């Protein structure tokens, strides 16, 4: 059961843990083999992995898609994610996501070598992710309604790196790091 | 609200089977009536269950009209016994 | 592999002996036995086991014996059953159906109730 | 005794198709690469 | 074919072939997650026909 | 790919398909990124294209690449290089020909 | 010269029972009960004795399943084992190959579990 | 071919119990080194076997902490003989 | 090819003994005879056999020693130690494990007081041994 | 088999990979003991190992036999691949083929270091002289066909030194230097 969950936390949904478009990831249905309550705090685990799963369907619509050459790169930033600051903003979110996919694959390496462990040890090792991903599913979902373009994308990325949750403020420093890092390079390249 | 989707996804589920269910016995019984085949509601769930199974059609055709035919052989013995 | 807890094929050929011939199922004994004999043997493969080709052998039976109504909604229906696609062997429960379809018109040959004498 | 046998090292291999003995079971190679002897068992 | 199947038997199975390999796995809930699903289909929906289904090691996969 | 076959061989640690893919990560992104510049280069290429006109699309759809995996910076590392060894290769026997015609003043 | 000891059909009919089923010799002896009743069975001779007849037939078999492909194919391998002469009874070897071509486009009627009750 | 199936599993059994106790042996390092008992693995594996031997665990604790003073003390000799 | 078997005392005591004062059995003849002599007529009847009573005295310790994450992970390895199915008389190993304990801080150099307060445990000398 | 299989590479046919005049090596039959993916991988070995064997008859073929003292050298051109051209063709190919051989001895000293090796690190092994040898091998069937003869030979060999391979390209130009040294030796025999 473990492996499904981490699977579906991978984003393999399966027949226990269903994706929807509308909903996100979903527990499918009651199982026979779970206590009620162990039902609901797998579905409690599963709004973060939801979280993670819509954050990877937007990490694919903005970088995993081939940039339409409409002949204006401008405006490519606006209705789709375009411009190197949106692959900046890509490339971040994904190198945040890498430690989430390292403590996963640890937390199944784990959960193999030992049988008597419960998802409850899960739920505890995955607590500083359920923390986390929100505010920055957050922040992508206000770059994204507010059509953030080029630099200014870069303006509205310093104004949430003010946040007030220190892990939140660290992932926003990376992202940050890397915005500034393209910055930099196309301020050298006028320089 | 994270909770609840796992049970409400399963109630959903079952009721859309349940709905399913009675619209599939619907068409075979009119399907069963259309050809005057004499099944029942009971008769048509095991039948259908059974080649859901895999059971042959022509045996399990062949099978049914044996089993109806003794049943008219021992309707008419306990009639004229009677 | 979703096996619905289907009741084992003993249990299932008793409720169709009790339904059918409405008694129970200690007074079908002899009538179970003789059920699992003739599911056990080897059937030969059904004449068609193409839904298509089924619906139009169901269509042309009845057009056949005149009625040609009933062909029509055989048509509706099953083309209502494939769209709903609930059922996995469409093929074996259209050649089932096929097979037990009776003509109105041709009065059942009534079972004599001479059966019974060589039971003794 | 259980001291001198203590000092037994086992396998890391783990399967997610076993979890009441973790102790490796050799997945066995197959479609030549089993070696010269099994090669020859196949000629 | 007996030493060969000995042979076969412990050179990898034959999964890979069209014969049904069983092979031996832990019932254990965290390890039998194929049988346990399995089990709960067959106990959820009486309209649920079992597919055949291939049994294949993660290791093979 | 050899080598995660020989420690699967080795069967003396347990690996899983999860870490078989994050380790593939990294080639997944690049085999994504090469799959997609080919299709532009050469797939999206009409069939009844002159071979000069097929050439020429696919060259500007190497440039066209270049510029976009260059301004992707530092997290294209591998997929920059990958569009430069193309870009080189593809030269190579443009500049050759180039190069024929300079020196020899006969185009070949 | 010791021709191998080509083992009587009996114990060749069980090395391919033992084979099939993939169990010992010593767990199919039902089975092997069954081959020898069956193979001591008369059977009636093949439709086609001529290995070109038998080829033809294939080939309009395999049209049939629209696997005209398929068709050319047999009767080339067809002509080929006929240019080799290695086998004996063409005839035979061909009406048995016919005997145990399989349909890919008919949906195998998975076997229902029934089947087993006659196998005891 | 039967009774080679009993041997094997008995030897696999055997080593499984053998790295188990190695687990659990780890296992008590790491709480000794929590705990800062000083124990070596060999003087650790001896004072299991001693529990496991029966050892009344107030005399063995007793025994143990005099021990321990009596080897503190020799190290104590040692280095001041040396 | 070591089975687990019961061997005498003086077979434990003279390996003890040679690695508590790494010398030969002969150079320890004395202490061996010192230990033989307190060892030799001490049953314990009066230990209770229950194993949560020697955690909550480890829990204790530990936070005595600052050390909650360490209690925690001690909780965590007894479970682990529960799990597995290797010792049977765990009271006794974790007994003697806390008796010979010595604390990091005793982290730092030394431990704030010793009230040893009433607390304590069973004394199981209830029963007629 | 490993080593039956180099065997089958080094000219040896066996059972499983039968040499056919008309169809080369070939894999014989499907056999049970492997998956249907490894009887692909190993057709395609088969389909190289094909090619060396084709060459090598070839080899033998235009090279194997004794020049017959035949008075009229001349007449040898047309029916019979002859010529100091065609012994240096030979000759290069058997170079060309002495790498491979080399390469094919390297394989064989791993496969006795390592008897868990699988046919992949043969396939990536193998994979450079898998993508020289059709090039060339087609040069050759062009050659044969055309019936190239004499120093018209080497014209073709141009055309083929303008592959886009480039260790064809270094293949071809080892053996147009070798048809040149005859030449340039027949030219100084001449001025």
């Amino acid at each position: 059961m473990i492996h499904e969950l981490l699977l579906a936390l991978s984003g393999y949904p399966g027949s226990i843990f269903t994706w929807n478009k509308r909903s996100g990831l979903q527990v499918s249905q009651d199982f026979p083999f779970l206590h009620p309550s162990e039902t609901s705090v797998l579905n409690r685990l599963c709004r973060l992995g939801t979280d993670y799963i819509r954050f990877t369907e937007f990490i694919e619509q903005y970088t995993g898609h081939v940039q339409q050459q409409d002949h204006h790169p401008s405006q490519q930033g606006q209705g789709g994610l375009h411009g190197i600051y949106l692959r900046a903003f890509c490339t971040g979110l994904d190198s945040v996501l890498q430690p989430y996919r390292q403590a996963l694959l640890d937390l199944e390496q784990e959960f193999l070598g030992d049988p008597h462990l419960s998802i409850s040890h899960v739920n505890y090792f995955l607590d500083q992710f359920q923390l986390l991903f929100p505010s920055v599913m957050v922040v992508v979902e206000q770059i994204k309604s507010q059509k953030i373009h080029g630099c200014q994308i870069l303006e509205t990325v310093y104004k949430h790196s003010c946040g007030g949750l220190p892990p939140v403020r660290s992932a926003l420093e990376k992202i940050l790091a890397v915005c500034h890092g393209v910055m930099y390079k196309q301020l050298s390249a006028w320089m | 609200m994270a909770s609840s989707s796992g049970a409400g996804a399963a109630a959903a589920a079952a009721a859309a089977n349940l709905n399913a269910v009675r619209e599939t016995m619907d068409v075979l019984l009119e399907i069963s009536r259309i050809l005057n085949t004499g099944l029942d509601m009971e008769t048509l769930s095991i039948c259908v269950r059974l080649c859901e199974q895999g059971i042959n059609p022509e045996a399990l055709s062949s099978v049914i009209k044996e089993l109806r035919k003794a049943t008219e052989a021992l309707k008419a013995a306990e009639n004229m016994t009677s | 592999m979703a096996t619905p807890d289907q009741k084992s094929p003993n249990v299932l050929l008793q409720n169709l002996c009790c339904r059918i011939l409405g008694r129970s199922e200690a007074d079908v004994a002899q009538q179970f036995q003789y059920a699992v004999r003739v599911i056990g043997s080897n059937f030969a493969p059904t004449v068609e086991r193409d839904e298509f080709l089924v619906a139009e052998k169901i269509k042309k039976e009845l057009i056949r014996q005149r009625r040609e109504a009933d062909a029509a909604l055989f048509s509706e229906l099953h083309r209502k059953l494939h769209s709903q696609g609930v059922l996995k062997n469409k093929w074996s429960i259209l050649y089932l159906l096929l097979s037990l379809s009776e003509d109105p018109r041709r009065q059942p040959s009534k079972v004599s109730s001479y059966a019974t004498l060589f039971a003794q | 005794l259980w001291e001198a046998a203590l000092t037994y090292e086992a396998s890391k291999r783990r399967c997610w198709e076993r979890v009441g003995c973790p102790p490796g079971h050799r997945e066995e190679p197959y479609l030549t690469e089993a070696g010269r002897d099994a090669f020859d068992k196949f000629c | 074919p007996d030493d060969r199947s000995w042979l076969e038997h412990h050179v990898v199975h034959q999964y890979w072939t069209a014969r049904p390999s069983q092979f031996p796995h832990s019932l254990h809930l965290h390890s039998n997650l194929a049988a346990v699903w399995d089990q709960h289909l067959y106990s959820s929906d009486p309209l649920y026909v079992p597919d055949d289904r291939v049994l294949v090691t993660e290791t093979q996969v | 790919l050899a080598e995660i076959e020989k420690c699967i061989i080795n069967n003396d640690t347990t690996i899983t398909l999860a870490i078989v893919v994050d380790k593939l990560a990294p080639r997944l992104s690049q085999l994504k990124v090469l799959h997609k510049v080919f299709s532009t280069g050469v797939a999206e290429v009409p069939p009844d294209t002159r071979n000069v006109v097929r050439a020429s699309h696919l060259l500007n759809t190497l440039y066209k690449a270049i510029l976009e995996y260059d301004n992707v910076g530092e997290a294209s590392e591998q997929t920059v290089s990958l569009l430069f060894s193309l870009w080189v290769e593809t030269v190579r026997p443009y500049l050759q020909t180039v190069d024929e015609w300079i020196v020899h003043g006969h185009l070949w």
